[PDB]
């Protein structure tokens, strides 16, 4: 089946980790073991096709900046998540996508902008309209509800998709 | 657990064309470099053409001048068009990867033959 | 045992105690009063518990509320010849192993809050029991001494153009590259073992008080940084392709020598070095590098692939002295902390969820396992300090350093179809390496 390699990117502390975790986890088992196979791969369906999520998430890390060309060159994809309460973290959006098409050397890698829900500082709108800049789907999820969770990866997935095609 | 897919190939006149093409299967990133080395009875398997994701090219002495090479960086493919191909161009062919700039481990096609027939 | 005017007699239910399923009993969840319960138990020791929860708790419970519930333990209300001898002498006990254990392992709580070392140095003055004198008198010695504040023979230093005590010659091709190995090595074990888990425990190098509370593991991370950014530097900022090609390969023989003293944190340095935009980019320099030379720098990237699969089976498989890459241990440590429950609810009781607590802990105690033994290998003082005070990013903040580098790259060796300019050459001495191999 269709492997995808996706890697997850973003500010320290924006809910990289939590959204990795809701989405790996069966939806009532609150129960992670992050040392396993099982807790960074699953396989899923989307539209109708079936594939196999390996998903490489290295929070806890950010401050070893020189290793990020090393994590993302693993990459197909790139979920780029900043906080909606983090006004910073959304500043720093730019530099990772920057980074990204430099590590990959293309100005069109696949890339999903996830703004995770203290209250908001970044307006909806802001973060449409730099998505649109970019020319890549913009993601508004609460990991704490799981709202958005599965929408944010999958539209990743599709994005992984269209640009294979 | 990459593999390569060879197709092309096959018997030709001396004098005459043909284009080989290698088409890797499962990868996540590019490829740094790609080409393709031959075989023939006898002989050691030599470099025929490579490709590095950044387009620097490398041609065997015998063949510049008859051969290129191209590749589509974002597909993982690549090919090569033989023209004004010899009897001492008979051989098999290998498509081959090295994944990174530092590669020594071969990832290789399972080899086509190519045969040029003389009048 | 005791009515309830002793809150830790209430008995165990499913609704404060939940025990793991999967010797002594491994506590899953509990209330704060059964955790301290089984803390210091009447019927075991557990000192593999005392040491996990003194080493967690404080994600749970403020030092000094487990201060005043400690107390509240021992001063149990009361066959009653039975019950001193079964029940509170064995209790009693567990509760000041309990306040040594803390005073001795985890001193930098009393450190922080001066009031916390007043009301235990009161405590222990109420404990009279002629038999618990030398108790008391143990913890009085550990807290007066905390208030006040080669194996083998080590192998010849090895040295290659610049001559001991040339400091201002020192560089990376100029000294000897087994010897940038051991030195490196010296200066990131010492980084390591000094990180202790109160730098780690509650995931606080993430949070904003990092600075603080995580000072030892900060430094550590920021030496990995500079030392993977001076690669890259050296790389770039050599121009002419002969002599940027003797650099690349002067970097994989000193990954050759961490490989063989375990520094895993070395290899990550110069792997990660490899793996950037300026430097992976540059196909004229790579072809030139000897294919031996490339196979030591695959290997060691593949330590990295499949999520560091090979990494973490050779490390499990290495004798110590080492150097583990720590980056590892703290997105499992974030990922533990962020991915299982504060609490688990029964019958609408909290119960403090103790089993991700131990799973940190665990983590912890691995870490701890590699800090014990030190390298038989000898400082050299000016080497030393060449390193500990490597600045490459100057006076630059990240970005315009890191988009000075790949400039860098792009100059040295232009994109296709640019031509590739020749560059004049920099270093006047050899460029000729010594090997790796040592001398005697």
């Amino acid at each position: 089946m269709t492997e995808y390699k996706l890697v997850v990117v973003g500010a320290v502390g924006v809910g990289k980790s939590a959204l990795t975790i809701q989405l790996i986890q069966n939806h009532f088992v609150d129960e992670y073991d992050p040392t396993i196979e099982d807790s960074y791969r699953k396989q899923v369906v989307i539209d109708g096709e079936t594939c196999l999520l390996d998903i490489l998430d290295t929070a806890g890390q950010e401050e070893y900046s020189a290793m990020r060309d090393q994590y993302m060159r693993t990459g197909e994809g790139f979920l780029c998540v900043f906080a909606i309460n983090n006004t910073k973290s959304f500043e720093d959006i730019h530099h990772y996508r920057e980074q990204i098409k430099r590590v990959k050397d293309s100005e069109d890698v696949p890339m999903v902008l996830v703004g995770n829900k203290p209250s908001r500082t970044v307006d909806t709108k802001q973060a449409q309209d730099l998505a649109r800049s970019y020319g890549i789907p913009f993601i508004e999820t609460s990991a704490k509800t799981r709202q958005g969770v599965d929408d944010a990866f999958y539209t990743l997935v599709r994005e992984i998709r269209k640009h294979k095609e | 657990q990459v593999q390569l897919v060879e197709s092309g190939g096959g018997l030709v006149q001396a004098g005459g064309s043909l284009r080989l093409s290698c088409a890797a299967s499962r990868s996540s990133f590019t490829i740094n470099r790609m080409g393709w080395y031959r075989q023939a009875p006898g002989k050691q398997r030599e470099l025929v053409a490579d490709i590095t994701s950044g387009g620097n090219r490398n041609y065997a002495d015998s063949v510049k001048g008859r051969f290129t090479i191209a590749r589509d960086n974002a597909k993982n493919t690549a090919y090569l068009q033989m023209n004004s191909l010899k009897p001492e161009d008979t051989a098999v062919y290998y498509c081959n990867a090295k994944i990174h700039p530092w590669s020594v481990a071969d990832l290789w096609g399972q080899g086509t033959q190519v045969t040029v027939s003389s009048h | 045992p005791s009515a309830d005017v002793y809150r830790f007699a209430e008995p165990d239910s499913e609704e404060n105690i939940i025990f793991e399923e999967n010797g002594i009993p491994i506590i899953k969840a509990g209330t704060v009063i059964k955790l301290i319960e089984r803390l210091t138990y009447h019927m075991y020791a557990d000192p593999n518990f005392v040491r996990t929860f003194l080493t967690t708790y404080r994600s749970f419970c403020k030092p000094q509320e487990l201060l005043s519930l400690i107390i509240e333990r021992f001063e149990i209300p009361e066959e009653l010849k039975r019950f001193r001898k079964e029940y509170i002498q064995p209790v009693q006990l567990r509760v000041l192993n309990v306040c040594r254990h803390w005073v001795e392992h985890h001193f930098y709580d009393f450190e922080r809050d001066a009031y916390l070392l007043q009301r235990m140095e009161e405590f222990i003055g109420t404990v009279r029991g002629k038999a618990m004198k030398k108790w008391v008198e143990s913890i009085t010695k550990i807290i007066q001494r905390k208030k006040i504040a080669f194996q083998s023979s080590p192998p010849t230093v090895e040295w290659h153009i610049s001559r001991p005590g040339h400091i201002e010659t020192f560089d990376l091709l100029t000294l000897h590259p087994i010897e940038i190995a051991r030195q490196l090595t010296l200066l990131e074990s010492d980084l390591y073992r000094a990180v202790q888990p109160s730098e780690l425990v509650g995931s606080v190098w993430t949070k904003e008080d990092k600075e603080i509370n995580s000072p030892n593991l900060l430094k550590m991370i920021r030496h990995t940084t500079n030392l993977t950014l001076w690669f890259e530097k050296c790389i770039v900022e050599t121009e002419n392709l002969e002599e940027r090609v003797a650099v690349v390969s002067r970097i994989i023989e000193i990954l050759q020598v961490f490989q063989e003293l375990n520094n895993f944190n070395g290899v990550l340095e110069v792997v990660s070095a490899m793996n950037s935009s300026p430097v992976y980019r540059l196909d004229h320099t790579f072809e030139q590098i000897p294919s031996r030379q490339k196979k030591i720098l695959e290997e060691a990237h593949e330590l990295s692939e499949d999520h560091y699969k090979k990494y973490l089976a050779k490390l499990r498989s290495i004798n110590p002295p080492c150097v583990p890459f720590f980056g590892i241990y703290l997105t499992n440590i974030l990922k533990t902390e962020e991915g299982n429950p504060e609490v688990l609810k029964r019958h609408g009781k909290e119960l403090i969820n103790f089993s991700k607590r131990r799973k940190v802990a665990e983590i912890t105690g691995e870490i701890q396992q590699y800090q014990n033994q030190p390298y038989c290998l000898r400082v050299e003082s000016d080497i030393k300090r060449f390193f500990e005070n490597l600045n490459p990013m100057g006076n630059s903040m990240e970005k315009e350093f890191t988009d000075y580098l790949f400039n860098k790259s792009l100059e040295i060796e232009p994109r296709n179809p640019k031509p590739l300019p020749r560059f004049p050459k920099k270093y006047s001495y050899p460029l000729k390496s010594p090997g790796v191999r040592p001398s005697n």
